[PDB]
């Protein structure tokens, strides 16, 4: 049917007005899809695997990811959404919006004739004066624990319900104001985020301290520790064979006996250097020690520990030594060659908790540390995944609003704006690329369109009444979801990402272009 | 992210196994291409050298020639812009009879330039006025190339020299005798009004002496026996009759009511005795030949051989008609004894054994008549048939040359002084029109270099002589088949012409396909039919 | 059909009418692949990996408790019934009977010699078949009986159907793991 | 679904999916159909299953062959074929009118506004239309010269150049003559004969009759100069009883007897035509030709010609009328009392053989009332196209007599009309205003796709020509040689103001019956 059918006879192709017709169907589909996640008042999404699993999400990667899908178009915008949620963890359903809604702005030219390179010359003027107006309304502000309380539930409302929120605002922006070090990016990794079945999902908490989700595995150890020793270590404390196969030979049942207790030799030896450690350094039953093991400890070495009174949990994970060491104090080792009490750690409670089958291992009253968990409590798994993913939005949020010290209205505040200031730019752009200039307006002013669409109002009366409050004020303003107002977005306290509206318009704008420009869809790697 | 969907729109809602192209490289050079692969499938029958081909169509049917319309019917061309230009060629077939070849490789020529001239640059809207003007400018010149006419078409050598390119490029190697025996049977025809009938040109195919055997008939021939014992006759006074030599019935329904034993005695008595007065009446009339369309009854043949009468049968009535114009009868629906002017005559009717078959004869002594036969002997059925089929074109082109005694040279000649004409035509035409009268111009090229081609020399050895040649001033001067290297002769005082009537429709027709198949620019291909074909073609 | 079957309404319609019929995961990953990563994975797949770790660890030990002999015996008759016919329960068990003088008799129990250490849990034992049946005949070497639970479970027997002179130490291993003694890891080669 | 729970075999598109349907469907005909429009359009080929080619640029003609299965593309196609039965042309336009209009609609309906306010509009913009669009008709004396450029109009876009500049003339003098004062053109009067021997601009106009039969008696006359024409309706061949009768005879001599008078009844109805034959002629200067609906046995064929009588037979019910029009006779179902004044004269009738066929000439008639169209080309689907070419352009002469007003051509007043759209949508109350702008960027596709087939930038020419309408107000088009704008009324690019009419109309009844669908649904089985 054409060149490639030609030569390899089951290609499929798509020539240029055919490509651009498949290209902006699917981006209107999954726009049509990803229309309800966006704000507060949107709808939550059921998602069933083949094994029966559920997920109930608002969040725009996740629905992507899990959405039955096989079209070209949504893998390139699946891709990008999955980058703008690696690097911000928020603005994935906001891309996918601006994506389609470009391409729906660019065909309404296109239709009527325009060449698309055209339509990519005026996306790329409005790149540049967009970026330009954002760098200009961001708000420089001192992050203080008001601020980034704003940021966190602009974002945790979007993700969960409102009491949920307002608990998990509080959560994560104490987990990263502690973990926080003044002028030091912030390792998230330093966030344990432990997530337990049993109680409501308003129980959800921050601990202080650390989480494991083991315990210890001899019975005759204690369960509860109030002033402890923490021996954070990477020493195997198991039976360990040669790697040069040994074997052992003897002549006697006597001799096998006398090789039985040789063997162990090694392992009581570094037992003892623990229990030496432990009474030079708590020479009473006051105090506690606690030994935490990424390695095994048969049951030997858990024997030996117990009689003299010392909880250890082994086979921890290998985030969890940095964890314990930045909570606690102390210093992870792979050896005992030389260790003295400055190895220690001291944790002001060390205790265990059963839930069902398994147990976990909570160690709080840690000085200052600078390392804590969020104890996800719910009922359900799909409610624990869910909060999860409401944290990590919540997490990502905080930390880029620390870093970007600066933060954006929001309520679709700025990108009213950015229309605007676009269209009184449009007259500074030569030629026809005007009209990829109204096309990327047009395309920004997707965000408050859809937040009314979703608060239940109507698009086209809400945008009249909000870029008109703009333009007579000037007043940054948005959306009142509750009165379909205009409203002002920096008074209220909705905040928005400034890197995360920068990336939105980045990347979107290049992934648009470069579908735009798209003229054959081809698959002949066939045979 | 495996597959690429059918874009919203007219590629969804298309039925299955229908197929759209659309655009000058789905369409246009699909199309172009389709045609170039016909012309190459018939290029090389083009001219003397022109061999034959043994197409086998879907009813295991052989047919073995060089004609190029009968190859393309049963060819079963299903490219439908093939289909265009092979109507083109049929076209041109039923106008003239001959130059369905050149319409053939006019057209694809046309194409593959036009192709040419649409990677350069220009549009199917240029190319198309382009084609169309130099057309005309192709029509304007050939009037002022015509070299001779006829001059008498009642005579017998010059008709014969007249026929000789016609029925030279097909049986090449007897062209003298084929010539000779179509001017007689064509100048026996043609009477005094200017209407030739070529209907009346009846060829009957005998088999198994060669073709040297053919010979012509001023009169009929029918591979049919005698109904009775009378089997010569020599003062034919033919009676023909449309209805059955029996006696006639009714056309409701007819019944014998008897009621008397003596009703039942003599009625057959009296049927016989009735066709012994109708048969005695014809009889009397003095006819001894009676032909009927009909059947024969025993009782009415048993009274004809008792009266001396031969009687013939003829199923068809075409042959029964075609009788009647020999003889110069009345076909009579009655079996009333003839008039003196519903009679025919013939200086004989005999039945012969011609070959194997068996024919009856109905033989005139003058050198005229209404209707003459070509009886073609041959060792082949397919071998008669191709001589037949060179006949045809023999015929035809007596016909052309009663319609229009214009005669432009042949081997060439025409082509190349057409084809340098137009080259300055368009060198003088600005606009981008020039390109595509240039192109038109040398596509006339393709006629001599198919020649060249197929004579076995180096075509552009020829086409650069002939150029040349003619450049000097000679306008017939077109290439020798009688050389094993590239040359040249005056096509006039070798004899070789063809007629102003056939390149004219041939270059009319073969400019319309070309123009027709390069408006098109989508294709709506709907799924293959099983239906049992169509309804009027039968 | 009368017509031919092709892209054409005219069969579909008679076929409406009913005419004319119509590296994965950790998982798999070794021992010694678990290493070569390591890095590799996610720390959330390593919770899962730990338990799959210790999974190959007890199943390799377990391997090594199984290892019992790892070399080629001989027997002679008189403790055939010990050593074949109530060998341990389900260990598989290769006999090779042979004489001495009988080159290809030599050369695979050379090959027996290597597969031994190569499978260490499988039994191989040989001897001569003068001393194991009375009167065995001569021309009736080697004889590689497989045994399971004091059953045969198979018996490659000739000088001939063993796999001639040119039998490596790669074909043989396939004819022992016909019966799924050796169980190796390849195709018959040669 | 509702639906599916009680029919699992159903399909259902609902609400918006409904709506995505039914507008996806109309912009995959406009995609198709785009390039239809105008004389710098390209003509598509069509082949059927069973291989015949068809050429066209026909709207009409290109849905019914295009290979569609979609139930907006049938609405559409039904749409089309009634503006093709009432008016003959119009349908391409019609087409893109409708599409455009539910692209226009869909505009506003992403936006979330509801489909029956965009219809509101719609209807608004309707009477506007409607009222602008008899104001700026032109009202003209139907003359030849309006008529010959109204013809120009519809056949330049249907054929070839100078195979239109024939047929114009062909056209509007079959027309012309065919035409009675006030009284309306019956169409029926134009036979239409297809022959297939010539090229294509030899198609021609004879002011007379061409039978596409002839005489299947020999030794009848081919050609007759001063012609008597008996146009019947008689069987000349035998007839059985009613009452199956069936001949009993007791001798050979009566069955001959019986033979003999089973044809008194026929050929006493000969008798009597060769009576009339002798009176009326009674020499061999004129001539005498039956023309038969019913059939002729060979025996009446013979009794005709040897008195010199040319017999055709079994000829079309219509060939009657057109007979006893064009030559001026009467047309009998019996020869009861028939008198010389029962007859027609032709001043030539003749006959012509084409390869198997016969046709029959009547030709030389005084004054004649029907005429007929020889469509002569060399293939079938240059006669196809050629039919359908005239068949356009005698409905677009008989729509500018019947309604005797003219509307300018090009997309005049397709642009002068969305201007006034515009100009009117303040007047509208509510934000049925919106409907009227989709209206008017719907008119305005007929200029667009005229630049868009004439190669040239949409948005340019189209406010080239709207700022040359706001400047001047003279009602301006699409020059489809330089892009600019043109007076059409001047340069004679002229529009049937009942087809203007018919387009907005049915284009904005559909269109609204389309955005009001919510739910397309297949349940029967
Ligand atoms: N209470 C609120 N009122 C109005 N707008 C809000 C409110 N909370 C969040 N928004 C805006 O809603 C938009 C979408 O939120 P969310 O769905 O979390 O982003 P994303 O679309 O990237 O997932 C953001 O631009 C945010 O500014
Ligand atoms: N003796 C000859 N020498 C050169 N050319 C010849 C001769 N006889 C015929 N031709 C050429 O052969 C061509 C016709 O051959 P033919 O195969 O019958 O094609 P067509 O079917 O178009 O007539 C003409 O160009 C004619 O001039
Ligand atoms: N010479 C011309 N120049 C510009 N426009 C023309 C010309 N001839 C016709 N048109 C316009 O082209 C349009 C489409 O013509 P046509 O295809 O015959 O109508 P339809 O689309 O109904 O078949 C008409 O609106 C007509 O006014
Ligand atoms: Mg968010
Ligand atoms: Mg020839
Ligand atoms: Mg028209």
């Amino acid at each position: 049917m054409a060149a490639v059918k030609t030569l390899n006879p089951k290609a499929e192709v798509a020539r240029a007005q055919a490509a651009l017709a498949v290209n902006i169907s699917a981006a209107r589909g999954l726009q049509d899809v990803l229309r309800t996640n966006l704000g507060p008042k949107g709808t939550m999404k059921m998602l069933v695997s083949g094994a029966g699993d559920i997920k109930l999400t608002k969040d725009g990667n996740v629905l992507l990811h899990e959405m039955q899908i096989q079209h070209p178009t949504a893998s390139l915008i699946a891709k990008v959404a999955t980058a703008q949620d690696d690097i911000t963890g928020d603005g994935t359903t906001s891309n996918v919006l601006i994506i389609g809604e470009l391409l729906k702005q660019a065909d309404l030219y296109i239709s009527e004739g325009l060449h698309p390179r055209i339509i990519t010359e005026g996306f790329e003027a409005a790149k540049e004066k967009a970026l330009q107006f954002l760098e200009e309304v961001k708000v420089s502000r001192e992050m203080d624990r008001e601020t980034l309380i704003d940021v966190a539930r602009t974002s945790l409302r979007t993700k969960v319900h409102a009491e949920l929120a307002d608990v998990l605002t509080e959560a994560v922006v104490d987990s990263i104001l502690a973990i926080k070090k003044q002028d030091e990016p912030i390792d998230l990794f330093m966030i344990e985020i432990m997530e337990m079945k049993h109680k409501s999902e308003t129980d959800t908490s921050l601990i202080r301290g650390l989480v494991l989700d083991h315990g210890a595995r001899h019975p005759d150890m204690k369960k509860r520790v109030e002033d402890a020793y923490i021996l954070t270590c990477n020493v195997s404390l198991e039976y360990e064979k040669t790697e040069v196969n040994s074997g052992f030979f003897y002549k006697s049942a006597e001799e096998r006996e006398k090789l039985v207790k040789a063997e162990r030799k090694f392992i009581e030896d570094r037992v003892k250097k623990i229990i030496e450690l432990k009474r030079k350094v708590c020479g009473d039953s006051d105090k506690g020690f606690v030994v935490i093991n990424q390695k095994g400890i048969d049951p030997f070495s858990l024997d030996a520990l117990s009689k003299e009174g010392i909880v250890a949990l082994r086979r921890a994970k290998r985030r969890n030594m940095e964890r314990l060491t930045l909570a606690c104090g102390g210093v992870a080792l792979n050896s005992f060659d030389d260790l003295s009490p400055d190895c220690l750690g001291h944790a002001g409670l060390v205790y265990e908790y059963t839930l069902g089958e398994e147990k976990f291992t909570f160690i709080e009253k840690c000085n200052n540390p600078r390392s804590v968990t969020l104890l996800i409590k719910g009922p359900n798994k799909h409610t624990l995944t869910q909060i999860k993913d409401a944290v990590r939005d919540g997490l990502r949020a905080v930390k880029n609003a620390i870093d970007d010290g600066c933060v954006v209205p929001g309520a679709g505040a700025v990108e009213v704006a950015m229309a605007e200031a676009l269209i009184k730019h449009k007259p500074s752009v030569k030629g026809r690329a005007q009209l990829g200039v109204q096309a990327f307006a047009d395309a920004l002013l997707i965000i408050p369109k859809v937040l009314a669409q979703n608060s239940g109002f109507d698009l086209q009366e809400t945008l009249v009444k909000i870029q008109a409050e703009h333009s007579e004020s000037g007043q940054l303003v948005g959306v009142d979801l509750n009165t379909g107002e205009p409203m002002v977005a920096a008074e209220v306290g909705v905040w928005d990402n400034y890197c995360v509206k920068k990336q939105l318009l980045h990347s979107c704008t290049v992934i648009a272009t470069n579908i735009l420009l798209v003229d054959e869809i081809m698959r002949a790697g066939m045979s | 992210a495996l597959h690429v969907p059918k874009a919203p729109g007219f590629a969804q809602m298309l039925k299955e196994g229908a197929k759209h192209f659309s655009g000058l490289e789905e369409a246009v050079y699909r199309n172009i291409q389709a045609c170039k692969e016909l012309a190459q499938t018939t290029r090389t029958a083009y001219g003397p050298n022109g061999m034959n081909k043994m197409v086998i169509n879907h009813l295991e049917k052989l047919f073995v020639t060089n004609d190029a319309a009968t190859i393309l019917r049963e060819l079963e061309v299903q490219h439908p812009a093939a289909k265009m230009i092979v109507m083109a060629s049929h076209m041109q077939e039923q106008e003239v009879g001959d130059g369905t070849n050149f319409v053939l490789v006019f057209a694809g020529a046309l194409l593959e330039l036009a192709e040419e001239l649409l990677r350069i640059g220009l549009s199917v809207s240029e190319v198309i006025e382009g084609y169309e003007i130099a057309c005309r400018k192709a029509h304007e010149i050939l009037p002022n190339l015509v070299c001779c006419s006829a001059k008498n078409l009642r005579d017998i050598d010059e008709v014969s020299s007249l026929l000789r390119t016609s029925i030279m490029s097909k049986q090449y190697g007897n062209e003298v005798f084929l010539a000779k025996l179509i001017a007689q049977a064509c100048v026996s025809i043609f009477p005094d009004s200017g209407h030739f009938n070529v209907d009346n040109i009846r060829v009957c195919k005998i088999l198994g002496s060669g073709i040297s055997s053919s010979s012509v008939l001023h009169g009929m021939v029918f591979k049919k026996e005698t109904e009775g014992d009378v089997t010569s006759v020599k003062d034919a006074k033919i009676a023909v009759y449309s209805c059955p030599f029996d006696g006639m019935i009714t056309e409701t329904k007819g019944t014998v009511l008897i009621k008397t034993a003596e009703e039942l005695m003599n009625f057959s008595k009296g049927e016989e005795n009735l066709m012994d007065a109708q048969v005695k009446a014809i009889a009397d009339t003095g006819a001894n030949v009676v032909v009927t369309g009909g059947k024969v009854a025993d009782m009415a043949l048993h009274y004809a051989n008792k009266y001396n009468i031969m009687l013939v049968r003829l199923n068809s009535k075409w042959d029964l008609r075609r009788l009647c114009k020999t003889v110069g009868a009345t076909a009579l629906p009655r079996l009333t004894p003839p008039v003196l002017e519903e009679m025919g005559h013939c200086d004989s009717v005999y039945l012969s054994e011609v070959g194997d078959t068996q024919v009856v004869v109905f033989k005139h002594e003058k050198e005229d008549g209404a209707i003459s036969t070509i009886v073609l002997r041959g060792s082949t059925d397919n071998l008669m048939d191709d001589i037949e089929r060179a006949v045809d074109d023999g015929v035809n082109t007596f016909k052309v040359l009663t319609r229009d005694k214009r005669l432009v040279p042949g081997g060439g000649a025409t082509e190349i002084e057409l084809a340098k004409q137009i080259t300055s035509y368009g060198e003088t035409c600005p606009g981008l029109e020039q390109y595509a009268i240039k192109k038109f111009a040398e596509a006339f090229e393709a006629i001599p270099r198919a020649l060249a081609e197929n004579s076995g020399v180096k075509a552009n050895e020829v086409i650069s002589k002939l150029y040349a040649v003619h450049q000097e001033g000679n306008k017939n001067v077109g290439l020798d088949i009688e050389a094993e290297v590239p040359a040249v002769k005056d096509m006039l005082e070798a004899g070789i012409l063809d007629t102003y009537l056939g390149k004219y429709w041939a270059i009319k027709l073969a400019t319309n396909a070309a123009v027709t198949v390069l408006r098109v620019d989508q294709i709506i291909m709907a799924k293959p039919a099983g239906g049992p074909k169509p309804p009027s073609g039968k | 059909m009368q017509d031919p079957n092709a892209d054409t309404e005219w069969n579909d319609i008679l076929r409406k009418k009913g005419i004319l019929p119509p590296v994965k995961t950790y998982e798999d990953m070794t021992l010694e692949e678990l290493e070569d990563h390591e890095d590799e994975f996610n720390e959330e797949d390593e919770r899962a990996i730990e338990m799959y770790r210790r999974r190959r660890l007890a199943e390799w030990k377990a391997t090594k408790l199984k290892n019992k002999f790892g070399e080629v015996l001989e027997i002679s008759g008189k403790d055939y019934v010990q050593e074949v016919t109530k060998a341990g329960e389900g260990l598989w068990v290769i006999l090779h009977l042979y004489k001495q003088g009988i080159p290809l008799c030599a050369l695979i129990n050379q090959h027996l010699s290597g597969l031994a250490r190569k499978f260490p849990d499988v039994k191989f034992i040989k001897a001569i078949s003068t001393t194991c049946i009375p009167n065995y005949p001569d021309r009736n070497l080697p004889t590689i009986f497989v045994y399971l639970e004091g059953d045969i479970k198979a018996q490659f027997i000739g000088p001939l159907v063993f796999g001639g002179m040119n039998l490596t130490r790669d074909e043989l291993e396939w004819k022992l793991s016909e019966s799924g003694a050796i169980m190796t890891d390849l195709e018959e080669n040669p």
